[PDB]
RNA sequence: AAAAAAA
RNA sequence: GGCGACUCUCUGGUCUGUAACUGACGCUGAGGAGCGAAAGCGCGCCGUAAACGAUGAGUGCUAAGUGUUAGGGGGUUUCCGCCCCUUAGUGCUGCAGCUAACGCAUUAAGCACUCCGCCUGGGGAGU
């Protein structure tokens, strides 16, 4: 149960990197909770924003 | 309307009719218009109302009256009720109340009358007649009353104590585990009577626990005298005459890779990289068909066994230990006879050229699976230096494996990677530790090589068009898979395909998505419970779970009778050239009866192995009553939920320990939901449990929930 | 003659409806558990939803559909059956979407 | 709470059948077991003189035909009023066998009880008369409401 | 509970 | 009091670290001013609210154990890693002490000091 971002040393999540973000959403495309993905709280927020800015820009779906 | 109803009833009254769904009835009647389809549905409703047809709970229509019944096998329970498993597996189970069993026992083929009224969700029924009696022996614990004995059956599905008349005692004392042969069955209120056939010993003596398992399934004991005479007469070294017409390979670099504790080395391998970039793979299997000839003592016994069995403490072999650990064994640095499968394999893992032939080998080194992992994965410099001449081949094996694995998975083979237990005992048979059995790189390498050799042998003989034995795995049950597909849409996994025409790759798509999720273990486990078991047959029907069209077992004839036959058919058809009509008719008669038997001897090995494991897990947990462990809800039922630990030990949380709320089971979600609290325990949640009780005899571990 | 469509399934606790449309939401065909003559508890059941979808789908294949987006409404037991009735009728399911209000 | 043991009757001294004794005790009035011991031994001599068979061959055959297999039991859970088909326990089979045999034998038209009991046994053995009918009657009734249980 | 495959 | 889509513009406060500087420049604070529910009614006005963890504010001192949020240093660490000290906040247990008891317990209701609001039988009466 390790954080992706702490692990790989990633300090900035980018809403344009869709193929990363897709690791953290469900197949429906709901965001996955932090207790499932191992993510740090710190990153979960960042991640949460990114995905939201993605979704606005139709890079991810709101609902698959 | 009435003429259509008659026509449907007459169609269903044909002798060849099996119970069909509405869609199957639509297809069989060639109904193509939407209005004729409405006519069928109204007819099926009207006939079902009249009681002239019956809808089973698997949504299949059958004429009761030809039955008013269903033929099937009893699956008894320990509380006194049962289920009918129909012969037509597409039909649903029929619940049988304890009063309506009418002397039926577990495994009995019966006929059951269908009750018009059901008191619950499932269709009820009464046993009217017993066609075939399954149980003829019963193991148990003997007990001595004043003027008569009884025996308490270890199979708790036998709810009633077996009466022993005083002349049937045969020396059995209080607390002795005993075999008992049935003289009579239960009748009305009278129990089954018997006679003690065998005394095992006392129930507190070490090893009687397992021995009781061995007797419960009816597993083979010691070898017959004529087999042990044949085994004792078999030479311990190869005769020079046997080297005739065998390809000498003694100078090549060949190695066995097995477990550290394995003495029955079936397989030895080699990998040479060719100049074009393709790989040459030699698979060299122990030539058991030479030393165990057709219709010798050992052969008759090895047919009666069907397989070796691998219980916790001991191995019940298929063939004698003198043969299986001596001359057939591909022991290190000694001349051994083999039947080889040598394969040229290109840069996409396709076999371009193959040859199956008789050989003699001399194995360069006996490796282990732990040593081979240390050389490849851990990069261990001491072990490399020790095995310096083999290190280049071990890296050439690794790359070939990967190429064969990448092919397999692209063809759509289902990798069902689950955690299995290995129990560790002492010399007495008492349990030391339950650890995870990890599939490393060295095992998966050997796995892939064996697979391709088994694939290459099968394919060669299918095109030959001679009678042969195949290892088949049919398509899974369409109803069971329909229920599996539903279950995964709850977690959000959306599959492409229907339950009657799934390609294996679609199931692999699920198993890749769930990888490293909490849901994994259970969706994994629930898919499994939609799969059919693999069996042997004489027909090539393909293997679903390897997604191949041609497969047999060739690579272990020490410990599988079907493999030993594959070695005889190879010697018959390829080496000897006996492809005459009389040879073919002989084997074409015999293989359906071997295939059916050996299949049933495998399922009797598995059931028994598992039953020793579950016993020794339970033996493990007796000193852990009170202790708190993290786990994961493996299953949820109307009576509770099962929890798996991180050493794979399973235990129940009974609803009666869920004291914080009145829990209702939701069948669709797979969950226990509280009415008041709104707490929801689901399949796949992580929970902490405490050990409450452990019953070794029953093989029960009871848990209580400390927290989520 | 339109190929792509949406299969609007409403599964209530009483009933399963299935409308099949074009992409601009014009109604190709429909069916329902009640249209097939089921009544009461039967209309709720996933079997009735299955059969509803087939009747809706076989109406659509006459107009010449091939691919279906699915939109599900309501808490009923049909949606999982009724979707696999669309796959089994023949029509491929691109994506489903729960649009419960 | 725990099924009381039924009283262990002696075997009938001349037919060595605890069934035949149980008949005597069923026939006995006002503790006059003598009257009933006489009546049966008179009735079984009548059966043996007519048929030629042993009275035991006939009497056991008579009981087979009177003895019920399924019975109606009133169940009123909520509404219900369900006449639950209940299987007659083997002791209650003989009970109802001997009860009906005696009850209908007493109702017959023949002058003496020894003849009345003989004729009811002979009719029961031929799968006819009133006591066999009574078993049929409750089975017809149990078959009629068989959809409960 | 419940699959391959290995042993 | 509250404040949960995302983006952008403008703006407030907080914490950590080092001390470059300042050199007691602080604290509390009646009144007053501003903010401030459904409010209640014509956005304005209303101006009170269990607007009560029922616990003024500021500062210092006084066993522990454990969790989390944002940090700081060291340790090896490739990094991650885990390990440890330390800071601010937020939690659960638990001393000493305090309480009528319930409890509180370095987020004190403990031990001290400064300043403010407030209480003094119930009802009558928030008349």
């Amino acid at each position: 149960k390790v954080c992706y971002f702490t692990s790989n040393g990633i300090t900035h999540i980018d809403y344009k990197d869709v193929d990363l973000l897709k690791k953290f959403v469900s197949e429906r495309g709901k965001i996955l909770p932090r207790r499932v993905t191992g993510t740090n709280a710190k990153y979960q927020r960042k991640l949460t924003a990114a995905i939201k800015r993605a979704r606005q820009m139709a890079l991810l779906p709101y609902v698959s | 309307k009435e003429a259509f109803m008659e026509k449907l009833l007459s169609f269903m009254k044909e002798e060849a009719y099996k119970p069909l769904t509405v869609q199957e009835l639509e297809e069989m009647l060639n109904i193509t218009e939407a209005e004729e389809f409405k006519e069928l549905v109204k007819a099926l409703v009207a006939l079902e109302e009249k009681g002239l047809i019956v809808r089973t709970r698997s949504d299949r229509y059958g004429i009761p009256e030809k039955m008013n019944l269903i033929k099937g096998k009893i699956s008894a329970h320990a509380k006194g009720f049962a289920f009918l498993l129909p012969e037509d597996t597409s039909l649903s189970d029929v619940f049988i109340p304890p009063n309506e069993l009418n002397t039926a026992m577990n495994g009995d083929i019966v006929m059951v009358r269908l009750n018009s009224q059901s008191s619950g969700s499932r269709q009820e029924g009464t046993v009217i007649r017993i066609l075939e009696r399954a149980i003829q022996r019963v193991v148990g614990t003997y007990t001595e009353t004043r003027n008569f004995g009884f025996v308490i059956p270890d199979d708790k599905k036998i709810t009633s104590d077996i009466f022993i008349p005083k002349n049937g005692k045969n020396g059995a004392a209080e607390g002795h585990k005993v075999v008992v042969k049935l003289t009579s069955y239960p009748e009305g209120r009278m129990n089954a009577e018997g006679e003690v056939e065998t005394i095992l010993g006392h129930k507190n003596d070490p090893g009687i626990d397992i021995l009781s398992v061995i007797h419960k399934h009816g597993l083979p004991g010691e070898f017959p005298a004529d087999a042990m005479e044949q085994a004792s007469s078999t030479p311990d070294t190869i005769d020079e005459k046997d080297l005739k017409d065998r390809r000498d390979l003694r100078d090549q670099v060949i190695v066995t890779i097995d477990g550290a504790d394995a003495k029955d080395l079936d397989d030895a391998v080699t990998v040479t990289k060719l100049d074009d970039g393709s790989y040459k793979l030699g698979v060299h299997i122990a030539d058991v068909s030479h030393y165990v000839t057709e219709n010798s003592p050992i052969d008759k016994e090895a047919l009666e066994r069907g397989t070796s069995v691998y219980l916790v403490d001991r191995v019940i072999p298929m063939i004698p230990h003198r043969l299986s650990n001596g001359i057939c064994s591909l022991n290190p640095k000694v001349d051994r006879l083999t039947l080889s499968c040598e394969m040229t394999i290109n840069s996409q893992g396709q076999v371009t050229e193959h040859e199956i032939f008789q050989s003699v080998i001399k194995t360069t080194e006996r490796m282990t699976y732990s040593d081979v992992n240390k050389i490849l994965v851990d990069d261990d410099e001491e072990l490399k230096q020790k095995y310096e001449p083999l290190v280049p081949m071990f890296k050439d094996m690794e790359r070939l494996a990967q190429i064969l694995r990448d092919k397999r998975m692209d063809r759509g083979a289902v990798d069902f990677d689950f955690k299995e237990a290995k129990v560790l005992v002492d010399d007495e048979g008492a349990v030391k530790d339950v650890v995870i059995r990890e599939r490393s790189v060295a095992e998966k390498l050997i796995e892939e090589f064996m697979l391709v050799a088994n694939e290459t042998v099968a394919e060669h003989f299918h095109w030959m068009n001679v009678p042969f034995i195949y290892r088949i795995h049919e398509e899974p049950n369409a109803e069971k898979l329909q229920k599996f597909l539903e279950f995964v849409t709850t977690f959000g996994y959306v599959v492409k395909g229907t339950a009657g025409n799934i390609h294996p790759r679609a199931l692999q798509s699920i198993l890749d998505a769930v990888r490293d999720r909490p849901e994994e273990t259970v969706i994994s486990t629930v898919m499994l419970r939609s799969m059919k078991q693999a069996k042997y047959d004489p027909q090539s029907l393909g293997h679903f779970g390897l997604s191949t069209e041609f497969y047999t077992h060739f690579t272990s004839p020490i410990r599988r009778y079907p493999d030993l036959i594959v070695h005889r058919l190879i010697r018959t058809y390829l080496i000897n050239g006996k492809v005459d009509e009389a040879t073919q008719e002989k084997w074409a008669e015999r293989l359906p009866d071997i295939a059916e038997h050996t299949s049933s001897m495998e399922r009797r090995a598995v059931d028994a192995e598992r039953e020793t494991d579950d016993l020794k897990k339970a033996e493990y947990m007796l000193d852990k009553i009170g202790e708190e462990f993290d786990g994961m809800i493996s299953s949820v039922t109307n009576f509770g939920m099962f929890v798996e630990l991180p050493n794979t030990i399973e235990g129940l949380v009974h609803v009666s320990f869920m004291t914080d709320d009145y829990y209702r089971f939701d069948e669709q979600h797979f969950a226990m939901i509280g009415e008041r609290t709104g707490n929801v325990f689901r399949i796949g949640d992580e929970i902490t449990v405490k050990v409450v009780d452990v019953n070794k005899d029953e093989r029960n571990i009871d848990f209580e929930i400390v927290g989520m | 003659n339109i190929e792509s469509g949406i299969a609007h399934i409403r599964s209530t606790f009483n009933n399963t409806i299935v409308t099949i449309t074009d992409t601009h939401g014009n109604a190709i065909s429909w069916s329902s558990a009640g249209a097939l003559g089921f009544r009461g508890s039967r209309k709720s059941t996933p079997f009735a939803a299955q059969m509803a979808a087939e009747t809706a789908a076989k109406g659509s294949i006459e107009h010449g559909l091939k691919t279906l987006e699915v939109t599900v409404k309501g808490p009923g037991s049909g949606r999982e059956a009724a979707i696999r009735a669309l796959q089994a009728a023949g029509l491929e399911v691109t994506a489903i979407r729960d649009v419960t209000p | 709470k725990g099924p009381v043991a039924k009283r262990d009757v002696l075997p009938d001294p001349i037919y060595n059948s605890k069934l035949v004794s149980r008949l005597i005790n069923k026939m006995m009035i006002d503790g006059k077991k003598g009257k009933s011991q006489t009546i049966l031994y008179k009735s079984f001599d009548i059966i043996k003189e007519r048929t030629g068979n042993d009275a035991m061959e006939v009497f056991e055959q008579a009981l087979k035909n009177i003895m019920p297999v399924l019975e109606v039991k009133a169940r009123r859970v909520g509404g219900a009023n369900y006449q639950v088909p209940v299987e007659v326990r083997p002791e209650r089979r003989t009970t109802l066998g001997l009860r009906w045999l005696v009850n209908y034998a007493r109702l017959r038209g023949e002058k003496t009880m020894e003849e009345r009991l003989a004729n009811e046994i002979l009719d029961a053995a031929n799968n006819t008369g009133a006591a066999v009918k009574k078993r049929e009657d409750t089975h017809k009734m149990a078959e009629a409401n068989k959809a409960f249980a």
